[PDB]
């Protein structure tokens, strides 16, 4: 995560991020709406940061420091570049909407009134097709990735030293390999909870209430398609086990 | 410090997300209560043993039967939650959540936790439930359900007041350390 974005999302809430004199200018319902939108953006920033630990710290470190067999790093981190591209582009659009909303002379005072249209765009068309294709593949390789990591940690001395070395700093406490994989799997199921609470405080403008209602339905359609396209792959499983599923 | 993994299960209305938040901050939030919990690694010392307990939520996974079990691998202790202001959440424990947890987490200890115990003597709660011919869950009804499902133990807490929250997680750590 870059320092500019970390500072902008350091506070526990939007009401604590903005200047107290700017906060005083808004009605209670707007503060509640903005606190939830800030939580959605701040958790997306953390999610993108989790994907960078997987690609730059873990994946790239194993390629440049260790001698693993071909297709082992891919098996440990399936679809990480594709996932990183989906969410870095979505994070870019969310931060650009916050930036345009900033008051002249300020780097922290803003109000986002039109989130719905951005969410409809992310969860429809080609970008929803790519999210569905990517999560359906990643989630189906989840258990194979975990079993491969355990085998490597238990049988390879140089891999174990590598993991112990890169996960030693306190900032990596919640971000070991397996923890990163579950953090990503769990991300998509957080969107309906956040969108629904934003919708609860967005009745002020009818068009916004309608756009978030459409966005919530598109997110649930996506999750249902992903859930239905999941089958855990198993290394060494025979065809007979598969067609007798 | 050994590493252990905890996962909390239960209906969306059981208050599992709030319980994980109040424990991880040692405070019920005064400005903003977060909608979601990502993960947390708590440093806990129980009975002289130091443990790093990784905390996970399942909120948002309830309608997705193929995504939800992905939270279960290598779990060391299950917190199975229900709300004391919701007898319907307790009804869902023995034939929905218990068979699933026993299938994906065999031999993992389960702690049945009655959340929102502060609402047992709340007048608005008693009036609302009476309309549907119901009442807040009694302490003995929780103990009997825990006994029935083969739980390691039965505990109660209130995330609003913090009462019993520390005890739940220290007992979960003890359960995670057993053979
Ligand atoms: C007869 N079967 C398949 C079982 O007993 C296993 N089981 N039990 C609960 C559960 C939830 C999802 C998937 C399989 C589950």
């Amino acid at each position: 995560s870059m320092e500019m974005d970390e500072k902008d999302f350091a506070a526990d809430s939007w009401s604590l991020a903005v200047d107290s004199s700017f906060l005083q200018q808004h009605k209670k319902e707007v503060m509640k709406q903005q606190d939830v939108i800030y939580e959605l953006i701040q958790t997306e920033l953390h999610h993108v940061r989790t994907l960078k630990i997987m690609t730059r710290l873990f994946r790239t470190g194993m390629l440049e420091e260790l001698h693993l067999e071909p297709g082992v790093v891919q098996g440990l981190f399936p679809c990480v570049d594709e996932l990183s591209d989906i969410h870095t582009r979505f994070l870019s659009q969310l931060l650009e909407r916050r930036r345009q909303a900033l008051c002249p002379g300020s780097t922290r005072n803003f109000v986002i009134h039109r989130l719905g249209d951005l969410l409809i765009s992310q969860f429809s068309g080609p970008s929803a097709e790519q999210m569905c294709k990517t999560y359906s593949e990643f989630c189906s390789r989840h258990s194979k990735a975990l079993k491969l990591y355990k085998e490597l940690y238990a049988r390879d001395k140089r891999f174990q030293q590598f993991i112990r070395k890169v996960t030693r700093p306190a900032v990596l406490k919640r971000h070991g390999v397996q923890e990163c994989i579950l953090l990503v799997t769990q991300r998509i199921t957080k969107y309906p909870l956040l969108i629904s609470r934003i919708l609860q405080h967005s009745h002020g403008i009818e068009e916004e209430r309608q756009d978030l209602t459409t966005a919530l339905g598109l997110v649930k359609e996506l999750l249902s398609n992903v859930d239905e396209g999941i089958y855990q792959l198993e290394k060494g499983a025979r065809l007979q086990e598969i067609y007798n599923r | 410090a050994i590493r252990k993994k905890l996962v909390i299960v239960g209906d969306g209305a059981c208050g599992k997300t709030c319980l994980l938040i109040v424990f991880s901050k040692d405070q019920f939030p005064e400005v903003y209560v977060p909608t979601v919990f990502e993960n947390y690694v708590a440093d806990i010392e129980v009975d002289g043993k130091q443990v790093e307990l990784a905390l996970w939520d399942t909120a948002g996974q309830e309608d997705y039967d193929r995504l939800r079990p992905l939270s279960y691998p290598d779990t060391d202790v299950i917190l199975m939650c229900f709300s004391i202001d919701s007898p319907d959440s307790l009804e869902n424990i023995p034939e929905k959540w218990t068979p699933e947890v026993k299938h994906f987490c065999p031999n993992v200890p389960i702690i049945l936790v009655g959340n929102k115990k502060d609402l047992r003597n709340d007048e608005h709660t008693r009036r609302e439930l009476a309309k549907m011919k119901q009442e807040p869950v009694k302490p003995e009804e929780g103990r009997d359900m825990a006994n029935r499902i083969g739980a390691f133990g039965y505990m109660e807490c209130s995330a609003k007041t913090k009462d019993g929250v520390r005890e739940v997680f220290e007992m979960a750590t003890r359960a995670a350390l057993q053979a």
